[PDB]
RNA sequence: UACGGUGCUGAAGCAACAAAUGCCCUGCUUCCAGGAAAAGCCUCUAAGCAUCAGGUAACAUCAAAUCGUACCCCAAACCG
RNA sequence: GCUCGCCGGAAGACCAAGGGUUCCUGUCCAACGUUAAUCGGGGCAGGGUGAGUCGACCCCUAAGGCGAGGCCGAAAGGCG
RNA sequence: AGGACCGAACCGACUAAUGUUGAAAAAUUAGCGGAUGACUUGUGGCUGGGGGUGAAAGGCCAAUCAAACCGGGAGAUAGCU
RNA sequence: UAAGGUGAUAUGAACCGUUAUAACCGGCGAUUUCCGAAUGGGGAAACCCAGUGUGUUUCGACACACUAUCAUUAACUGAAUCCAUAGGUUAAUGAGGCGAACCGGGGGAACUGAAACAUCUAAGUACCCCGAGGAAAAGAAAUCAACCGAGAUUCCCCCAGUAGCGGCGAGCGAACGGGGAGCAGCCCAGAGCCUGAAUCAGUGUGUGUGUUAGUGGAAGCGUCUGGAAAGGCGCGCGAUACAGGGUGACAGCCCCGUACACAAAAAUGCACAUGCUGUGAGCUCGAUGAGUAGGGCGGGACACGUGGUAUCCUGUCUGAAUAUGGGGGGACCAUCCUCCAAGGCUAAAUACUCCUGACUGACCGAUAGUGAACCAGUACCGUGAGGGAAAGGCGAAAAGAAC
């Protein structure tokens, strides 16, 4: 829903600061947008950043794609 | 006029009632009895085309009938509902009654 | 479904009234087989007021069920069971294990 | 006539037979005025021949 | 206190109501506990 | 007379006097916590019609769209 | 008949909590009236409550249901 | 004018009196007010568990809830006759 | 087939019919009072009204026909934007609706045997949620070893309760080594020559023979006692038929079971022989899709529970080399071995008895057994969400107060 292009995560685990505490560390909270995608609109292109790290070899599809496609 | 409606199922017999005496003096207001899908647009048609006579207005009657019959309380309720129907001045029951 | 056809003569012998002859008898859905009747003294009932209460005692049903004397010609009440062959196309009339068929 | 027998006909009751066939019902099956000695309850015993026409119909229209 | 049994239709949309004994699957099992396998009826829809 | 009634017929038939719980008053007043929206009531055009179509009027008609209407209440078939 | 009572903000009226047709009479005693028992919606044989206008479809909504695409989403589900 | 002084059923809740072996987890008889609002009053959908609104209470909240009317954990622990 | 029947538990009464449709069994098909699971939109389950057509009418109107959310491909259509794209109007087709339970996804407790409870066990079970078929999950080796080697997986006794971790605590709990069960290999990344040659999804045909009607199916008398002698005797006869229980009892002897011979419309089991629509067979030559891994620090299930550290994971981030090797060798790396390039496919073994079908009962013979004998999950309590009963059973003939 959010790296898509890997599916998704909110997996449920812990902190252990004094035994095994149940503090909950796994719940990822923070979004980001926009890039200049492959044709002409600087477009709604979410991420965390995710998705753009791990952008240095695709060609704006081979990645890109997956959920574009179907 | 139209053969394929509602009528071969809607009617029962004529209800006898001593409203065909009390309440016909110069015209007819005879008592009917009709069946679950009679909507009053289905028994307006039905008379004309039956049972050969003509009628006015018609009046229906969400009767709600209450029986028991298995010696322990229960029983049964019907469709039951009763009709009134308008047997117009002068031609009562000059060849026939349904009585 | 019974192959023997209704017309026919039986007696009472798994009970008291044994020797009692009699045939065709009264034949319907899960009957009795009341031979002819052949009842004693037993009441009738009384519910109408009007002038033909029904004055009976005797042959009102009495029972003794499906057959226990092959039908009797002389004597002897077996092979019931003994299913035959070809007399009628669409069905078989049947008597029993010595005289083929009535 | 148990609607068997008649098989043979050119088209079905609905044509107006239909009503000929039903008007007893609702003018003659009343007190007594269908019968006293001689008739009773006619919808079964013999009369249920017009019950049977309305699957034949779609029966045949297939055909 | 205005204590307690009474009948009534309107009060049935969050609590006591058929199509809601089939929506929730809370009420799903006991609908065929009740009848479809209990053997039984209800028929109570008025 | 079926003793419920219905069958036949029939007087008299004017004004005063005094107050509503109600009518007029979405009148008109007085005080502010500040009394909720689509409509009927009444009309303005946009398009598009435009020797066409629409609506308003005298009078003629037909459709008048499945319920409910029984007992019962400032409260015995609710509940207790 | 004959002399008086209880509800006196009446168990007067029509009907909305659906429980539903068990009111009138024709006739009745368990399945009941902590007395008689003729009466009690008891309970039984009949039948019944006649609605184009009563009110609710409608066109209509303040609160509040749901709701395109969606910000999201462990599977759930949340807010519009 | 004023949550006036003193007025009806729409208000609660003082001690008794016939309320305790109940008409009754609550209401009573000759009595008696807050007199238009620090009122209560009703169809139903938003408060659905360790609750959630606060004239602010340990009382409530099914009538006896410091977590009960749940039965699925579980025929639990068991220093227990 | 063989004659009677009108599903009934007041049978009053009609009315079919023993000629071959009276019912009723069975192949397949056809049936709509409105809800409908229901679906134009609306929902307080039983809807109350939008849309547009159709055969035709005593020309009032009518019974009736059809539409939606998605997943996926055609056609037409179309933005704030030359273009792009998005979003609508249709065309087609199937699933969205429903199961007790299995199984894949993860969750998932509280206290409580530990005599203390913030590790764990508890517990991967309560449920709730999501999938899609009858079987699955699996599975074609960064598998396991010592240089002897083994072959998807693991299963089954072991070795063993061995190695192996700990509030040093109660629990959890392997693998190798041996015997076995097993006992076979391909296809793209793609061109060629070859070409209905191997399979199967379907959809019609014949047999080999199922499913069930129709076909069937055994023995004896007398007598003393006698409501039924179906006990007793007699043996006068009997046996791969002496279940069990019915017929008023205790019946080899009447049974109804068996043991055995004959046989169906018409779809259709499965095995084959075929036939019509669709698939891919044979033999060369080509072919090689890394954000993949590494780490340094977190969260991790692993025989190893924080610790020095062990993978194949997982997440913010960073970031190579094609088998002239290194990813790893249950500490770390030698000597050297084994998988193998990170795409997809496999015969056997496992479970679910929905319910109904065959055989055994030191099992239930109403203090019970699937909540279940019922027709009892039904009524006597429920603001209810529904906990579900006190409860086996006249008995020739309802022979059920003639008189």
């Amino acid at each position: 829903m959010k790296k898509d292009i890997h599916p998704k995560y909110e997996e449920i685990t812990a902190s252990c600061s004094c035994g095994n505490v149940m503090k909950i560390r796994s719940t990822v909270g923070h979004d980001l947008n926009l890039d200049v995608c492959s044709k002409c609109h600087p477009f709604f292109t979410g991420k965390q950043r995710d998705v753009a790290t791990g952008g240095r070899v695709d060609r704006f599809n081979k990645r890109f794609n997956i959920p574009g496609s179907k | 006029m139209i053969r394929e409606e509602r009528l071969l199922k809607v009617l029962r017999a004529p209800h006898v009632s001593e409203k065909a005496s009390t309440a016909m003096e110069k015209s007819n207001t005879i008592v009917l009895k009709v069946a679950k899908d009679a909507t009053k647009a289905e028994i307006k048609a039905a008379v004309q085309k039956l049972f050969e006579v003509e009628v006015e207005v018609v009046n229906t009657l969400v009767v709600k009938g209450k029986v028991k019959r298995h010696g322990q309380r229960i029983g049964r309720r019907s469709d039951w509902k009763k009709a009134y129907v308008t047997l117009k001045e002068g031609q009562n029951l000059d060849f026939v009654g349904g009585a | 479904a019974a192959k023997i056809r209704r017309d026919d003569e039986v007696i009472v012998l798994t009970g008291k009234d044994k020797g009692k002859r009699g045939k065709v008898k009264n034949v319907l859905s899960s009957g009795k087989v009341i031979v002819e009747g052949i009842n004693l003294v037993k009441k009738h009932q009384k519910p109408v007021p009007a002038l033909n209460q029904p004055g009976g005692i005797v042959e009102k049903e009495a029972a003794i069920q499906v057959s226990n004397v092959a039908i009797f010609n002389a004597a002897t009440g077996k092979a019931d069971r003994v299913g035959f062959r070809f007399e009628d196309g669409k069905k078989v009339r049947f008597f029993k294990s010595n005289s083929e068929t009535i | 006539m148990k609607a068997k027998e008649l098989r043979e006909k050119s088209v079905e009751e609905l044509n107006t037979e239909l009503l000929n066939l039903l008007r007893e019902q609702f003018n003659l099956r009343m007190q007594a005025a269908s019968g006293q000695l001689q008739q009773s309850h006619l919808l079964k015993q013999v009369r249920r021949d017009v019950a049977r026409v309305k699957t034949l119909l779609n029966e045949k229209a297939g055909a | 206190m205005k204590r307690t049994f009474q009948p009534s239709v309107l009060k049935r949309n969050r609590s006591h109501g058929f199509r809601a004994r089939m929506a929730t699957k809370n009420g799903r099992q006991v609908l065929a506990r009740r009848r479809a396998k209990g053997r039984a009826r209800l028929t109570v829809s008025k």
